[PDB]
RNA sequence: UCUUAAGGUAGCCAAAUGCCUCGUCAUCUAAUUAGUGACGCGCAUGAAUGGAUUAACGAGAUUCCCACUGUCCCUAUCUAC
RNA sequence: GCCCGUCGCUAGUACCGAUUGAAUGGCUUAGUGAGGCCUCAGGAUCUGCUUAGAGAAGGGGGCAACUCCAUCUCAGAGCGGAGAAUUUGGACAAACUUGGUCAUUUAGAGGAACUAAAAGUCGUAACAAGGUUUCCGUAGGUGAACCUGCGGAAGGAUCAU
RNA sequence: ACCCACUCGGCACCUUACGAGAAAUCAAAGUCUUUGGGUUCUGGGGGGAGUAUGGUCGCAAGGCUGAAACUUAAAGGAAUUG
RNA sequence: GCGGUAAUUCCAGCUCCAAUAGCGUAUAUUAAAGUUGUUGCAGUUAAAAAGCUCGUAGUUGAACUUUGGGCCCGGUUGGCCGGUCGGAUUUCCAACGGGGCCUUUCCUUCUGGCUAACCUUGAGUCCUUGUGGCUCUUGGCGAACCAGGACUUUUACUUUGAAAAAAUUAGAGUGUUCAAAGCAGGCGUAUUGCUCGAAUAUAUUAGCAUGGAAUAAUAGAAUAGGACG
RNA sequence: UAUCUGGUUGAUCCUGCCAGUAGUCAUAUGCUUGUCUCAAAGAUUAAGCCAUGCAUGUCUAAGUAUAAGCAAUUUAUACAGUGAAACUGCGAAUGGCUCAUUAAAUCAGUUAUCGUUUAUUUGAUAGUUCCUUUACUACAUGGUAUAACUGUGGUAAUUCUAGAGCUAAUACAUGCUUAAAAUCUCGACCCUUUGGAAGAGAUGUAUUUAUUAGAUAAAAAAUCAAUGUCUUCGGACUCUUUGAUGAUUCAUAAUAACUUUUCGAAUCGCAUGGCCUUGUGCUGGCGAUGGUUCAUUCAAAUUUCUGCCCUAUCAACUUUCGAUGGUAGGAUAGUGGCCUACCAUGGUUUCAACGGGUAACGGGGAAUAAGGGUUCGAUUCCGGAGAGGGAGCCUGAGAAACGGCUACCA
């Protein structure tokens, strides 16, 4: 089917090149997976040499990390909010990689008030001890925090779902959430 | 897909075609040792001019030269093995003298002749 | 094309073997193994073509069906199998034990050696690298891989393998001065000791040697097997000591030793 | 080539896995990866002090100098962060016995951390394929401007 | 060889100019008194009585093709008056 | 003596040419588009996991109370799986119809070359100051070679007042 | 202005011929089988033919570029004697 | 070029020639061909200098920059002896090459690792009246190359070397009975094995690797924005 | 192994070609043909067309035997010899043939994978699998559903197969398990210190993400935040651990998670032994097949530098509908305009691009012997390509396969 090779496809002079040999299986390529939203669905995918890749096809959840927090949990992703390559994949909520989705929060939110008891936004023995050990170090950052009153983090794809089968990112942080941020208002 | 057997020819044939003078060496050789052919003389000659040249190619190297000295004395000694090459002039130069006649004279053909034995060529 | 090959055919053999011309259309392709098809030799070739204890491949495989050959200590029941360098070859029956080392025209010679040396071997470490759990290994020319090796073996040492078991039992490095093997090359079979290694970083070290009788000649770093140190090998070389002889030294020899 | 604007493409411009901790206040915003090529090429402090981000940087990309190691001299800079070099060279011809000038024109990448103009020599290493056409990157500049300011106004 | 003031040159042709004539040869067709290309002792072509050649233009005369269709095979039905 | 051209005969070769001529091959627009593959569905049938009913089983250990595991059997209820025909949308895309392009070929009435060619018919152009010196370029003219105007060259018939 | 000597750079002639050529002849047409200073252009038997075809230039006449099938044992040069 | 009535070319008989288990023919190609000419052609009159001058690509391009002298080291042929039980090495000797030195003389460069080599000497001596000779550690060689840092004008040419399939070619050995071949084979106790082989060469252009520094290019310091510290 | 001869004239020297001459691993044809050895052979034209037969199958003590098979004999009443059929496994991706396409393609010599896949071979490599964690989960081993077979049938016709009834596994689908220790988060309590704690859970491998370690270019200091070990209670910290490459974000490891959860033996053959608390207890010999990851081997796929015949009566070419580059993604085993989205205007060319021709597969090589050359290579070895022409794909480690399927064309 479709074919990676180099020898149709003129050659940097500009010459046409001849059609020498009929098209062989290891030049091979596939169609996209366009990976959806919602209700887990997948299908794996037969390669060179035995080997397994995993297409997927909708999907409901992923694992994030908040990095600066040194912790990862698994959300539900809401949806797809920007794309650099193209803006059909936002408009049809498709995820790849590099995808800026928004995901659950509650989960990095029951972490974090469990973790430094002090809430975002707006009794124990030890736990108190450990509560206490940390602060000087509870500061968050306003953009993380002010995300956090939406119930909603923007987060960034960073698997490739319709390889892996995982649809896994990281949290937007400082300087891309920034960056991100223009881009996501200065086209709204 | 087998090996190539591999062979070559043992003769080569007079450039020009009516040479009285040659022809008639020629056959002067031919009832001199009871040969049937021209083909037998010219079989001869080829080897002479494959030794004449090698001689010929190892001579124009230096003297004491490593091929020079291998070559060279493995075809001296392999001439006088035969009976082709006198031990006086065992050095090469009279190699590349030597004649067609010092070749014919070793053959079996002439030598059961030559120590009696035929007494007469073609009888041999 | 399609897949591997599985033929070879006669004439695309490796020259030292030896293998006659005619007489057939393909020869033994050695089976996947310890060693590169073409610096290998196959058990049919061994016992038969430098051992003469065979005429057809047919008894080749009779003999070996019986477990006569044994290979580097294993049985070994593989017609082609690619026996290989430091090899050692041990016949149970006939009490024989042979090991594999090159000639110095570059060919693989039938080297006869005691019951007891044929109990451990030389490899020449390929790579040392920091296997799975932290385990480090080290692996030898001949594909063997060998855990817990000692810190100081780098790639390029030569090692002493048991046989018996795998324990590497002593080593030794590649420093100037060390008795050399050529394995590879048109100075492949010589025999002698290093002068010095030139370095070229990016490809291919040049390693400058000279024999016992003082003559010179350099190999890539890849064809240089250490074996021991100046006069004291590690293990039984043979007739010639890898000295190599020019066309006319040979032939003043074999043309002395004359008188019938 | 580059200049300006660092963060000018649709995706967010970053080094791979060099995380910078907000939590953490730095004096220096982000933090850099670097390495050197090798074969005894010096890193050059544009490629260390600069901000810019290309992959295909020797220096700071992720891409490995291997093989071949050539030079040429810069004919063509007009493609973004990529560069033409020619290549001549005489091919000896039995026959009349003599040569002819012949040349080639190979395609390489150059890293914002070379300002290159058309003349430079230029030396260049070999490394994966970073382009239908690029098999090389610009390792090191040889060469100057060729005395340009030595054109200056009269006294 | 008679004869004239001179005896048709360059061109062009069965031409809107050829009697014979539906000229002969080729081409187009299943088949062509049609069309075109040739030929020319041209009843009786021919040089501002202008000869020949011409891009462009034509409700001009003619031939063929594509598309098209009730022109036809072969007729039928409907609206208004 | 040699020799030029028209004109005439036989044979060959190639050229021009109405036929908007023909044939093979390689690309290729537009239109139509098989098939497998991927994907939205489909659900002939055929099971699962869970939940409850009724009839028997085996005991976790007691005098009545009390109680686990696996297995088979029929009203009845939730949440998923296999999976045929069928089928949505795609990339891949043979192939058909119609055109165009490039390459290689090729029929043709007729026209007009050249050759075999030395012979023929009409002249005498060249070779002798060839009987008008010859030849070049150009231009016109004439059965034919050729003649004439203008400018050259000597390879002239003059190396010379 | 003229005469004599010289030296540059000219247009030429004279005699030579060490040397060159097939020769006529040539101070280059010489220093070439004892074969190499640098470089540009053209030719490869005679006809067919500067024809056919394409491209290009021109108002035109024509210019530049420019084949092949076929045919043919000579065509040709310089000199000698008639 | 022969054949038109005595045909040395036809048709035959005779004889004769050449090659010979082979010989003729056709087509192609190679040699002859210095008629493709790099080596190595020709162009006044035989084929062939563009009517002329400009001129870009291309090819080509004057001379000059460490030359000269002095000292040491060790090789490989050749002579005159041979000492010797065909080859041997020292001195006497030339010849022809290689390496390092000092002459104003970068050898990239610091910082140690290492040292083989003498300016050393610490003793004296085997032994020819002594600089003939090397063991031998305590002041005094850099480069021989390790490895780390810091940098470097670019090439062409040549040399050597690595990396280098087999068969092919060249070629050594071996008596396939000869030969084309093949890679065998050859020795005895031929009743219980012994053994030589299966070479060497070419392998270029490109890439790699080392030596050379003539010949050819290239870069440098003039609005000093030069060099060393 | 450095050679020439015939033909222009009356004669001459030239130029010049024609003709002679010699060889061809160079074909054809003609006449003639006895012996030994050696032995090429439908390439050329038509990669035109094909009758019939054959050219790919395969079993060890060691996956599956209730053949209603054969043998019986020598112990075998679950099985046990031998063994059709069938399942299962592997192989059919090698070999052989042809030279049509192909002109920067292939090929060659030389590189590259710090850019990937790899059955097999060879060497390594696995105590962790269950679960609110005393009234337990088949481990002395959990589930069916099928072939062959029996039997009923269909068609003119094929290596067509339908309905019915059985039964296996190393086929299909499930699913238990094993030591010690340490390190992490939780933390019931108690008590104010500088602070400590019973006991609860988590930690196989693989997969996906994010994070950290992976030092070293010669030596020293202060402070902030957390927080390690040793008190001779103001304090100190002393020994302090480091793999590879020219070069890495490398090998390897650590933290937080993730997963329609990858592997972690429900298999086979020979022997049958030790050891008592006599349970047929608990142990145990040799090797077969498998199994995850790593290496090795056989490979593969791309890949650097340089080298191709004729042609200007081909000078401009390349971006319809990727042409040259940037970014991001998708796709691939993986690099890459391989593909898509956005963005730019680039790439090649008289040092001949682009186009056309080739009666063009490329090389090792062959013929011709002064040398320099010229010509040739369909064809015994290597590489490539194809299997009437195209495309598509299943199986698989490996094919875009054709002695595989699918569709179109012929
Ligand atoms: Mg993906
Ligand atoms: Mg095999
Ligand atoms: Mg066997
Ligand atoms: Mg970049
Ligand atoms: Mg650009
Ligand atoms: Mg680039
Ligand atoms: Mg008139
Ligand atoms: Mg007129
Ligand atoms: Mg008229
Ligand atoms: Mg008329
Ligand atoms: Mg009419
Ligand atoms: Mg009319
Ligand atoms: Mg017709
Ligand atoms: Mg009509
Ligand atoms: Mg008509
Ligand atoms: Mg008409
Ligand atoms: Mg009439
Ligand atoms: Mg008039
Ligand atoms: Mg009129
Ligand atoms: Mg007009
Ligand atoms: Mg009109
Ligand atoms: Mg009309
Ligand atoms: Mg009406
Ligand atoms: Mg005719
Ligand atoms: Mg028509
Ligand atoms: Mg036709
Ligand atoms: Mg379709
Ligand atoms: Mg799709
Ligand atoms: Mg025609
Ligand atoms: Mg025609
Ligand atoms: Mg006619
Ligand atoms: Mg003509
Ligand atoms: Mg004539
Ligand atoms: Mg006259
Ligand atoms: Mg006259
Ligand atoms: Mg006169
Ligand atoms: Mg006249
Ligand atoms: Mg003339
Ligand atoms: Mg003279
Ligand atoms: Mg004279
Ligand atoms: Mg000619
Ligand atoms: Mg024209
Ligand atoms: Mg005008
Ligand atoms: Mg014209
Ligand atoms: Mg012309
Ligand atoms: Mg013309
Ligand atoms: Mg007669
Ligand atoms: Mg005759
Ligand atoms: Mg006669
Ligand atoms: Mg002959
Ligand atoms: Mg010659
Ligand atoms: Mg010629
Ligand atoms: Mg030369
Ligand atoms: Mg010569
Ligand atoms: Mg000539
Ligand atoms: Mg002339
Ligand atoms: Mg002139
Ligand atoms: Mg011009
Ligand atoms: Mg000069
Ligand atoms: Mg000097
Ligand atoms: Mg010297
Ligand atoms: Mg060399
Ligand atoms: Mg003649
Ligand atoms: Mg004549
Ligand atoms: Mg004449
Ligand atoms: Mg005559
Ligand atoms: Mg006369
Ligand atoms: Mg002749
Ligand atoms: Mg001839
Ligand atoms: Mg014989
Ligand atoms: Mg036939
Ligand atoms: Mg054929
Ligand atoms: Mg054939
Ligand atoms: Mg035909
Ligand atoms: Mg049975
Ligand atoms: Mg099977
Ligand atoms: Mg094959
Ligand atoms: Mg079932
Ligand atoms: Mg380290
Ligand atoms: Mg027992
Ligand atoms: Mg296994
Ligand atoms: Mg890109
Ligand atoms: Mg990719
Ligand atoms: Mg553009
Ligand atoms: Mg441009
Ligand atoms: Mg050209
Ligand atoms: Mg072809
Ligand atoms: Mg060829
Ligand atoms: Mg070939
Ligand atoms: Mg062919
Ligand atoms: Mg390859
Ligand atoms: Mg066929
Ligand atoms: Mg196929
Ligand atoms: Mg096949
Ligand atoms: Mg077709």
């Amino acid at each position: 089917g479709i074919s990676r090779d180099s020898r149709h496809k003129r050659s940097a002079t500009g010459a046409k090149r001849a059609q020498f040999r009929k098209k062989r299986k290891f030049e091979l390529g596939r169609q996209p997976a366009n990976t959806k939203i919602g209700a887990k669905r997948i299908h794996s995918v037969r390669t060179r040499g035995g080997n397994k890749k995993y297409r997927a096809l909708r999907i409901e959840t992923g694992n994030f990390s908040w990095a600066s927090e040194g912790i990862s949990k698994k959300t539900r992703i809401a949806g797809v909010v920007y794309h650099p390559s193209n803006n059909e994949l936002v408009r049809t909520n498709t995820l790849t990689k590099a995808a800026i989705v928004q995901i659950d929060a509650t989960p990095f939110r029951q972490w974090f008030e469990a973790h430094y008891g002090q809430t975002l936004g707006k009794k124990s023995k030890n736990a108190e001890r450990k509560w206490a050990a940390r602060a000087a170090s509870a500061k968050i950052e306003s953009s993380v925090e002010s995300q956090f009153s939406a119930g909603r983090l923007y987060a960034c794809i960073s698997s490739r779902p319709g390889q892996s089968g995982r649809c896994d990112g990281y949290i937007l942080e400082g300087e891309e959430l920034a960056f991100y941020l223009r881009r996501l208002t200065a086209k709204k | 897909p087998r090996a190539p057997r591999t062979y070559s020819k043992t003769y080569s044939t007079p450039k020009r075609p009516y040479e009285s003078s040659r022809l008639d060496a020629e056959l002067k050789l031919a009832g001199e040792f009871g040969l049937k052919n021209k083909k037998e003389i010219y079989r001869i000659s080829f080897q002479l001019s494959k030794i004449r040249r090698a001689a010929r190619d190892l001579l124009t190297r230096d003297e004491k030269d490593p091929k020079r000295l291998f070559e060279g004395n493995a075809l001296i000694r392999r001439l006088v093995r035969v009976g082709v090459l006198s031990e006086d002039k065992k050095k090469l130069d009279y190699v590349l003298a030597l004649k067609v006649e010092d070749f014919l004279e070793r053959r079996l053909q002439t030598q059961v002749y030559k120590l009696g034995l035929a007494k007469s060529v073609h009888h041999a | 094309a399609r897949g591997p090959k599985k033929h070879l055919k006669r004439l695309a053999a490796p020259h030292h073997w030896l293998l006659d011309k005619l007489s057939g259309c393909y020869a033994p392709r050695p089976s996947a193994g310890p060693h590169k098809l073409r610096e290998s030799l196959p058990l049919i070739v061994f016992l038969r073509n430098r051992l003469k204890y065979a005429l057809n491949g047919r008894e080749v495989k009779a003999i070996l069906m019986q477990r006569h050959v044994k290979v580097d200590g294993k049985v070994r029941t593989d017609t082609t199998y690619p026996a290989g360098f430091m090899d050692v070859i041990t016949l149970d029956a006939t009490n024989e034990n042979f090991r594999l080392v090159y000639d110095v025209k570059g060919r693989f010679a039938v080297h006869r050696i005691t019951d007891e040396e044929a109990s451990y071997k030389l490899g020449k470490v390929k790579k040392v690298q920091l296997g799975k759990k932290g385990v480090p290994y080290v692996v030898t020319h001949d594909g063997r891989t060998i855990r817990y090796p000692d810190p100081n073996i780098k790639v390029n040492d030569t090692v002493k393998i048991d046989l018996a078991s795998g324990k590497i039992t002593d080593f030794i490095k590649f420093d100037a001065g060390k008795l050399v093997y050529v394995t590879g090359g048109r100075n492949l079979g010589r025999i002698g000791t290093i002068v010095h290694k030139e370095r070229h970083d990016g490809g291919f070290d040049l390693v400058h040697i000279k024999d016992s009788l003082d003559n010179t000649f350099v190999t890539r770093l890849n064809n240089v097997f250490v074996i021991g140190e100046q006069g004291k090998p590690y293990i039984s070389l043979p007739k010639g000591k890898g000295i190599k002889l020019s066309i006319a030294e040979e032939r003043d020899r074999r043309r002395a030793q004359q008188g019938l | 080539s580059t200049e300006l604007t660092v963060q000018s493409e649709r995706a967010f411009q970053k080094q791979p896995h060099i995380f910078n901790n907000p939590k953490v206040k730095t004096s220096k915003r982000t933090k850099r990866w670097y390495k050197n090529a090798g074969l005894g090429f010096k890193t050059p402090k544009t490629a260390i002090e600069g901000s810019y981000i290309d992959k295909k940087c020797p220096f700071t990309g992720l891409v490995s100098i291997r093989g071949k190691i050539l030079t040429g001299t810069v004919v063509s800079t007009k493609m973004h962060r990529t560069i033409v070099i020619r290549r001549a060279y005489l091919h000896y011809i039995p026959k009349y016995n003599r040569y002819e000038k012949r040349h080639k024109n190979v395609p390489v990448h150059v890293s914002p951390a070379f300002r290159v103009q058309v003349g430079d020599i230029v030396t260049v290493g070999q490394c994966r394929p970073i382009s239908k056409t690029v098999r090389f990157n610009v390792v090191k500049v040889s060469a100057a401007a060729a005395x340009x300011x030595x054109x200056x106004x009269x006294x």
